[PDB]
C-alpha cells in the first residue's frame, strides 16, 4: 500500500524537502502533525542540517536523517566506493526499520541528482542493495538528469554514466525531470528570470504529488505504483519515463485558469512544457500515463485522449496499439499558498517513456568520451577504489542502451 | 570539516593577518572577543578555522612558521595579533636568510619538527580534516624553501587530506628580490608535487587590478594584501556555508584538476569598484561574470585570453536565480568557445552559496585553472637559467648545503610543468 | 587490409597469454572463456579483432620468452634499452612466466633465463669485453620506492642524469657473475614483498616490482663504456574492490597504487603510439623507467590471463591497453 523514499544526494534532498512540502499542504498537516515515511542521504552534513535548521524542522525523526559529516566529492566513485560505502549500511538499516514498521508496502520513491557525489555513486549501491534485498517491490528512483547544456559540476557525465549503468539493472521505472527544461518552463510558462532553485523544486514538488500522494488517494480510477512499470515500461530496463504537468499557468500575470481538460491535455504533448530537453524530436511515445485530479469527467477524458489518438503528427510506436493509462483522481491539485504557480482546479501530470531520449541519453553519452577520451578527472575515481574497468564497461553499458531506446522504436 | 591555516615566511605571514582580519568579521570573531557576528548562521560551521576552549574565545587554527622575529613580532603586537595562542607561533630566531637552501635544508629543517609537532595538535583537534591553508612567497627563504618544506612533511602526514596552496609568485616587471627565480624555481618543483589546489597571485596583478579597478592612488600592501585575503574567504569559509549548490575543496579540487600535476589557478572577485561614485550596484549577475571572466581582475599576472581554460570554478555567494546563474555561464561558454579547451564539454563548474560578504548583496570568486598560466612559469624559468648559467648568487645556496644537482632538477621539473600545461592549450 | 591499421606497429604492445587450468579446477568451477582463432584473436564475449599476438593455453615458457624478451635481451646486450612489463591478477600465471620455478630446464621464467644467456656469452667472447652485470631489485609502494637489498628505505630518491633524465640514485646495485647470485636477490626481494594474507596457494601482489639488469660492459681498447638498461617490471595486482568490499586492509591502499599505476600506463602506450610529449616525470614508476619509454622500441607488455569465472578482469584490462592506433586508410 505504501511507498517509502529516499533522498540522496544535497539535491534530491533540496527538491525533497520540497516535494515534502507540498505534502503536508494539501493533507492539513503542519509544521508539527504526524510522522513521515522517508530518510535523507547526503555525505555533506551542512545541507541534510538545513532540514534540520530550516522549515519542516520537527516534521522528521533525526533518524530518517542520515549524515556523513566527512565528504562529498563530485565524484561518483569516492560517493558509491570509498566514502559512500561506510554509511549505506545504516542508511539500509532506516528502509529495513522503516520498511518494517509499515502494513504491506509498494516500494520506495526514491530522489537523487544523477550528475553529483552523493547523489550518483551512493543510489547507485542504495538502489542495488534494494534489488536484492527487496527484490519484490517496486523501485521507482526519481532523477533529475544533467541539463543538456547547463550542467554545473565540470564531471557530471562521469557521474551520470555511472549512476545509470549501476541503478539500470536495479530499479522499476526511473523518471526523470531536467533541470535546464524546467527552467524553459519558467521563463516561457509563468515568466521570470529570477527561478531559484527552491521554485524548480516546487515544480517536481508538484508533479510528484500528482506520482504518489494523489494516486495513492482515492479516485475515479486510481493507479498503484506497481500500475506505472507495468502500464509504463514494455522492456526491464529500468526504463525512464519523462514528468510533465499542465496547468503551469502563473498565478499573477494571464489568467484563462479556466481552461477545460480538452485543453489541459493538449498542453502536455506540445514540447514546450515538459520538464525535460528530450524535445520529441523524433522519439516515438510508447506509454503514457495521464494522471488528472480535479474535476474531470472520464467521457471529457476518454475523448480528448480520441482526439490526440488521431493526430499523428504525435506518432505512437508501431507494436503499441493503445498506449494510454488514464489515471483519474478528485481532489485538485494544491498551490504554494503564494509562490507562483497558478492554482487550477484541475491538472495532468503525463509521464512517459518515449524514443525521444535516444537523444538525451545519446547527447550526455557523447559528453563523456570525450573527457574520458583523455583521461581528464580519471585520477579522481580511480584513487577512489575504481578502475578503468567501472568507466569503459559502464561506457559500453549505455551504448546498449542508445542501441536499446533505438531498437524498440524507429522500427516496425 | 575543518582546515588548518599556515602562515610561511614573512609575506605568507603578512598576508595572515590580513586573511584573518577578514575572515573573522566575515565570522563576527573580535580580537579576543567571541561570536558578535550580526547573524547566527556565521557559526554553524566556524569550526572550520577555530577551536572551542573558553567560551568567547575561538582561536584561529593556523601555523606561524618564520626565522626572523620582527615579523611575527609585528603581526602578534599589532590588531589582531593577539588572538593567536602562542603556541601557534613557530619562529626561528636564526638568521632568517633569504635562501631557499637557509630555510629548506640548513636552518628551516630544525625549526620543522618543532612545527610538525603543531600541525598535529592543530589536525588532531577534533571532528574531521579536510586540508591546510598555505600562504606564502616564492622568493625568499621563510617563503619558498620552509614552507615548501612544511607541506612535503604534511602531505607525507595526510596523504588524504587536501592541501590548498597560496603562491605569491615573483611578480614580473619588478622583482621586490634578486635571487627570487631560484627561491621561487625551488618552491613551485615542490609544489607541482605536494600540495593539490594553488592559487597564484602576483603584487603587480593586484597594484593594477587595485589601482585601476579601484581608483586607489596609494595601494599599501595592508591593501594587495587585503584583496586577496577577500578570494581566499570566497573560497573556502564561504563554501562552508549553505548554498543552492555548495562545494567544498574537494569539490573545486575534484572539478578543477584534470591532471594530478597540482595545477596552478588565478583568482578573481566579483564586486570590485571604488567606493563611492563606481557603487553602480550593476550586480544583477551578467555584472559579475562581465567581471570575473575579464583580463584585468585575474589577481595572477598572465591574462586568460592568452590561453584556453581547463576548469573554472565560480563560486558566487549571495542570493540568485540558479537560472540566471547556470545561464551566463553558457552564453559565456560560448562567446568565447575559441579559448575554454574543448575536451570538456563544462569546463565551467558553478557553486552557489547564499549568505555573501557581510556587507555586500552579490560576490562571486573565480577559480581559474587556465593554460594561460603557462607564460609564467615560463618567465620564472628563464630568470634562472639566464642566471643559473652564471651561477649567480649560488654561493649562497651550496654553502648552505645545498646541489650543483638540486637546482638542475627543479627548473627542469617545473620547466616541463611548462610543457604539459601547453598539451592541452593545443 | 587490416595491415595498414597496424600503424601502432609501435610494437610496445602487449602480448596475450593465457595460463592453463590444472585437473583439480577443470570441474571445481573454473572453466574456459577464451576462445582462440589463428594465433592472434582471443574471443571474449563480443570481440572480432584482438591485437597482434594471443598466445594460448599451450604456449610453452620457452615460447613466450623467445617472441617477448630474446630481442630485448640482443639489443640490450649492444647498449640499447629495453623494458618488458607483466601484468595479471591473482592466480593469473604471472609468478610461472617471470620466475617459474628458480631451476628448472624448462619450466623457468624470464629472468632465469635471461641470466643464463648473458652468462653464456661471457667468457666466451670477453677478450676485450670486461663485464659487469649489476642487478637493482626495488618496489613502488605507496608511491614510494622501497630498496629491497641490504637495509630497506621506506623510501628512495631520483637523480638526474648527464642528459637531464632521470635515474635512481642509491638504489642498492649488487655484481652478479654466475647464475646463482641473481636467484639470491630474488629469493632476498620476494622475502620483503608486500603479499595480502590470503591462502597459502593466491600470491596478492600489493607493491609494484621493478627489477633492473644492467648490463655494462667496458672495452679494453679505446672506445667506451656501454650500460644497457633491462627493466622488468611486474606489475602489482588489480583486485576489482567492488566485489571484494574493502573495508579496510591494504586492499584500499592497494586500489590506490594499482590505479594511478594503470593509468599513467594507458597515456604511456598512446603516447607510444601517436600523441605530444605528456605524463612523464609524474610518478616513480616513470621515473625510474623513462629512457626506455622514448627509442629503443623494447617495452614488451606480458599480460597473463586464465580462464574461469575470475582473472576475466585483469585480462579484460590487459587487452584494453595497446587497442588503438590508426583509425583507419
Ligand atoms: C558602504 C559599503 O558598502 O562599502 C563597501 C565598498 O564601498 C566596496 C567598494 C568594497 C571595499 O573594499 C576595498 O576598498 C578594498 C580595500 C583593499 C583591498 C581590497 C578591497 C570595503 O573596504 C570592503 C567591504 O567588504 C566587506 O565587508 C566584505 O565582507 C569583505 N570584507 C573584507 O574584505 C574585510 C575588510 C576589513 C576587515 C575585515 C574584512 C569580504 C570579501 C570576501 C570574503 C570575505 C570578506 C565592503 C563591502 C565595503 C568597504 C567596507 C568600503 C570592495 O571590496 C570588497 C572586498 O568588497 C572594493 O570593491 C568592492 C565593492 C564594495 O562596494
Ligand atoms: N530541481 C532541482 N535541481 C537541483 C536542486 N539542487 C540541486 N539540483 C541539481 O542537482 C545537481 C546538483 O547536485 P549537488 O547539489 O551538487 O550534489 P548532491 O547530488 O546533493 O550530492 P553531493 O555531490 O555529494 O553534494 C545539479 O545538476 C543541480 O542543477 C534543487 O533543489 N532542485
Ligand atoms: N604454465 C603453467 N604451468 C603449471 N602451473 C602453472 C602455470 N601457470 C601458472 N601455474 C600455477 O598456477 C598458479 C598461478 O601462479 P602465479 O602464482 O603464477 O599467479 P599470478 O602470479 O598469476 N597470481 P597473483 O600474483 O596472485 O595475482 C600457481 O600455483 C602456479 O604454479
Ligand atoms: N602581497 C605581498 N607580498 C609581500 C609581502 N611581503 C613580502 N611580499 C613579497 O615577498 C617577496 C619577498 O619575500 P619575503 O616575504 O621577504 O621572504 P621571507 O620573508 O625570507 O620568507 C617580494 O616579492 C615581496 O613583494 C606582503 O605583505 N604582501
Ligand atoms: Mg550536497
Ligand atoms: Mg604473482
Amino acid at each position: 500500500r505504501e511507498c517509502i523514499s529516499i533522498h540522496v544526494g544535497q539535491a534530491g534532498v533540496q527538491i525533497g524537502n520540497a516535494c515534502w512540502e507540498l505534502y503536508c499542504l494539501e493533507h492539513g498537516i503542519q509544521p508539527d502533525g504526524h510522522v513521515p515515511r522517508a530518510v535523507f542521504v547526503d555525505l555533506e552534513p551542512t545541507v541534510i542540517d538545513e532540514v534540520r535548521t530550516g522549515t519542516y524542522r520537527q516534521l522528521f525523526h533525526p533518524e530518517q536523517l542520515i549524515t556523513g559529516k566527512e565528504d562529498a566529492a563530485n565524484n561518483y566513485a569516492r560517493g558509491h566506493y570509498t566514502i559512500g560505502k561506510e554509511i549505506i549500511d545504516l542508511v539500509l538499516d532506516r528502509i529495513r526499520k522503516l520498511a518494517d514498521q509499515c502494513t504491506g508496502l509498494q516500494g520506495f520513491s526514491v530522489f537523487h541528482s544523477f550528475g553529483g557525489g552523493t547523489g550518483s555513486g551512493f543510489t547507485s549501491l542504495l538502489m542495488e542493495r534494494l534489488s536484492v534485498d527487496y527484490g519484490k517491490k517496486s523501485k521507482l528512483e526519481f532523477s533529475i538528469y544533467p541539463a543538456p547544456q547547463v550542467s554545473t559540476a565540470v564531471v557530471e557525465p562521469y557521474n551520470s554514466i555511472l549512476t545509470t549503468h549501476t541503478t539500470l539493472e536495479h530499479s522499476d521505472c526511473a523518471f526523470m525531470v531536467d533541470n535546464e527544461a524546467i527552467y524553459d518552463i519558467c521563463r516561457r510558462n509563468l515568466d521570470i528570470e529570477r527561478p531559484t532553485y527552491t521554485n524548480l523544486n516546487r515544480l517536481i514538488g508538484q508533479i510528484v504529488s500528482s506520482i504518489t500522494a494523489s494516486l495513492r488517494f482515492d479516485g475515479a480510477l486510481n493507479v498503484d505504483l506497481t500500475e506505472f512499470q507495468t502500464n509504463l515500461v514494455p522492456y526491464p530496463r529500468g526504463h525512464f519515463p519523462l514528468a510533465t504537468y499542465a496547468p503551469v499557468i502563473s498565478a499573477e500575470k494571464a489568467y484563462h485558469e479556466q481552461l477545460s481538460v480538452a485543453e489541459i491535455t493538449n498542453a502536455c504533448f506540445e514540447p514546450a512544457n515538459q520538464m525535460v530537453k528530450c524535445d520529441p524530436r523524433h522519439g516515438k511515445y510508447m506509454a503514457c500515463c495521464l494522471l488528472y485530479r480535479g474535476d474531470v469527467v472520464p467521457k471529457d477524458v476518454n475523448a480528448a485522449i480520441a482526439t490526440i489518438k488521431t493526430k499523428r503528427t504525435i506518432q505512437f510506436v508501431d507494436w503499441c496499439p493503445t498506449g494510454f493509462k488514464v489515471g483519474i483522481n478528485y481532489e485538485p491539485p494544491t498551490v504554494v499558498p503564494g509562490g507562483d504557480l497558478a492554482k487550477v482546479q484541475r491538472a495532468v501530470c503525463m509521464l512517459s517513456n518515449t524514443t525521444a531520449i535516444a537523444e538525451a541519453w545519446a547527447r550526455l553519452d557523447h559528453k563523456f568520451d570525450l573527457m574520458y577520451a583523455k583521461r581528464a578527472f580519471v585520477h579522481w575515481y580511480v584513487g577512489e577504489g575504481m578502475e578503468e574497468g567501472e568507466f569503459s564497461e559502464a561506457r559500453e553499458d549505455m551504448a546498449a542502451l542508445e542501441k536499446d531506446y533505438e531498437e524498440v522504436g524507429v522500427d516496425s | 570539516r575543518e582546515i588548518v591555516h599556515i602562515q610561511a615566511g614573512q609575506c605568507g605571514n603578512q598576508i595572515g593577518a590580513k586573511f584573518w582580519e577578514v575572515i573573522s568579521d566575515e565570522h563576527g570573531i573580535d580580537p579576543t572577543g567571541s561570536y558578535h557576528g550580526d547573524s547566527d548562521l556565521q557559526l554553524e560551521r566556524i569550526n572550520v578555522y577555530y577551536n572551542e576552549a573558553a567560551g568567547n574565545k575561538y582561536v584561529p587554527r593556523a601555523i606561524l612558521v618564520d626565522l626572523e622575529p620582527g615579523t611575527m613580532d609585528s603581526v602578534r603586537s599589532g590588531p589582531f595579533g593577539q588572538i593567536f595562542r602562542p603556541d601557534n607561533f613557530v619562529f626561528g630566531q636564526s638568521g632568517a636568510g633569504n635562501n631557499w637552501a637557509k630555510g629548506h635544508y640548513t636552518e628551516g629543517a630544525e625549526l620543522v619538527d618543532s612545527v610538525l609537532d603543531v600541525v598535529r595538535k592543530e589536525s588532531e583537534s577534533c571532528d574531521c580534516l579536510q586540508g591546510f591553508q598555505l600562504t606564502h612567497s616564492l622568493g625568499g627563504g621563510t617563503g619558498s624553501g620552509m614552507g615548501t618544506l612544511l607541506i612535503s612533511k604534511i602531505r607525507e602526514e595526510y596523504p588524504d587530506r587536501i592541501m590548498n596552496t597560496f603562491s605569491v609568485v615573483p611578480s614580473p616587471k619588478v622583482s621586490d628580490t634578486v635571487v627570487e627565480p631560484y627561491n621561487a624555481t625551488l618552491s613551485v618543483h615542490q609544489l607541482v608535487e605536494n600540495t593539490d589546489e594553488t592559487y597564484c597571485i602576483d603584487n603587480e596583478a593586484l597594484y593594477d587590478i587595485c589601482f585601476r579597478t579601484l581608483k586607489l592612488t596609494t595601494p599599501t600592501y595592508g591593501d594587495l594584501n587585503h584583496l586577496v585575503s577577500a578570494t581566499m574567504s570566497g573560497v573556502t569559509t564561504c563554501l562552508r556555508f549553505p548554498g543552492q549548490l555548495n562545494a567544498d575543496l574537494r569539490k573545486l579540487a575534484v572539478n578543477m584538476v584534470p591532471f594530478p600535476r597540482l595545477h596552478f589557478f588565478m583568482p578573481g572577485f566579483a564586486p570590485l569598484t571604488s567606493r563611492g561614485s563606481q557603487q553602480y550596484r550593476a550586480l544583477t549577475v551578467p555584472e559579475l561574470t562581465q567581471q570575473m571572466f575579464d583580463a584585468k581582475n585575474m589577481m595572477a599576472a598572465c591574462d586568460p585570453r592568452h590561453g584556453r581554460y581547463l576548469t573554472v570554478a565560480a563560486v558566487f555567494r549571495g542570493r540568485m536565480s540558479m537560472k540566471e546563474v547556470d545561464e551566463q555561464m553558457l552564453n559565456v561558454q560560448n562567446k568565447n568557445s575559441s579559448y575554454f579547451v574543448e575536451w570538456i564539454p563544462n569546463n565551467v563548474k558553478t557553486a552557489v552559496c547564499d549568505i555573501p560578504p557581510r556587507g555586500l548583496k552579490m560576490s562571486a570568486t573565480f577559480i581559474g585553472n587556465s593554460t594561460a598560466i603557462q607564460e609564467l612559469f615560463k618567465r620564472i624559468s628563464e630568470q634562472f637559467t639566464a642566471m643559473f648559467r652564471r651561477k649567480a648568487f649560488l654561493h649562497w645556496y651550496t654553502g648552505e648545503g645545498m646541489d650543483e644537482m638540486e637546482f638542475t632538477e627543479a627548473e627542469s621539473n617545473m620547466n616541463d610543468l611548462v610543457s604539459e600545461y601547453q598539451q592541452y592549450q593545443d | 587490409l587490416h595491415n595498414t591499421v597496424m600503424d601502432l606497429r609501435g610494437n610496445i604492445k602487449v602480448m596475450c597469454r593465457f595460463r592453463p587450468l590444472n585437473e583439480a579446477e577443470i570441474l571445481r568451477g573454473d572453466k574456459f572463456i577464451p576462445k582462440f582463432k589463428g594465433e592472434e584473436t582471443v574471443v571474449i564475449q563480443g570481440k572480432p579483432y584482438v591485437f597482434d599476438r594471443v598466445l594460448p593455453p599451450n604456449t610453452t615458457q620457452e615460447q613466450v620468452y623467445n617472441a617477448c624478451a630474446k630481442q630485448i635481451v640482443k639489443d640490450v646486450l649492444e647498449g640499447y634499452n629495453g623494458t618488458i612489463f607483466a601484468y595479471g591478477q591473482t592466480s593469473s600465471g604471472k609468478t610461472h612466466t617471470m620466475e617459474g620455478k628458480l631451476h628448472d630446464p624448462q619450466l623457468m621464467g624470464i629472468i632465469p633465463r635471461i641470466a643464463h644467456d648473458i652468462f653464456d656469452h661471457i667468457y666466451s667472447m670477453d677478450e676485450n669485453l670486461e663485464f659487469a652485470i649489476k642487478v637493482s631489485y626495488f618496489e613502488i609502494y605507496l608511491d614510494k620506492i622501497r630498496d629491497l637489498l641490504d637495509v630497506s628505505k621506506t623510501n628512495l630518491a631520483v637523480h638526474e642524469d648527464k642528459n637531464r633524465v632521470p635515474y635512481v640514485k642509491g638504489c642498492t646495485e649488487r655484481f652478479v657473475s654466475s647464475p646463482e647470485e641473481v636467484m639470491d636477490v630474488i629469493d632476498e626481494g620476494k622475502s620483503n614483498r608486500h603479499v595480502a594474507v590470503t591462502n597459502m596457494n593466491e600470491h596478492s601482489s600489493r607493491s609494484h616490482s621493478i627489477f633492473l639488469i644492467n648490463i655494462k660492459q667496458e672495452n679494453v681498447e679505446t672506445e667506451k663504456k656501454l650500460s644497457g638498461k633491462l627493466y622488468l617490471v611486474d606489475l602489482a595486482g588489480s583486485e576489482k574492490v567492488s566485489k571484494t568490499g574493502a573495508e579496510g586492509a591494504v586492499l584500499d591502499e592497494a586500489k590506490n597504487i594499482n590505479k594511478s599505476l594503470s593509468a599513467l600506463g594507458n597515456v604511456i602506450s598512446a603516447l607510444a603510439e601517436g600523441t605530444t610529449h605528456v605524463p612523464y616525470r609524474d610518478s616513480k614508476m616513470t621515473r625510474i623507467l623513462q629512457d626506455s619509454l622514448g627509442g629503443n622500441c623494447r617495452t614488451t607488455i606480458v599480460i597473463c590471463c586464465s580462464p574461469s569465472v575470475f582473472n576475466e578482469a585483469e585480462t579484460k584490462s590487459t587487452l584494453m591497453f595497446a587497442a588503438s592506433v590508426n583509425s583507419c586508410k
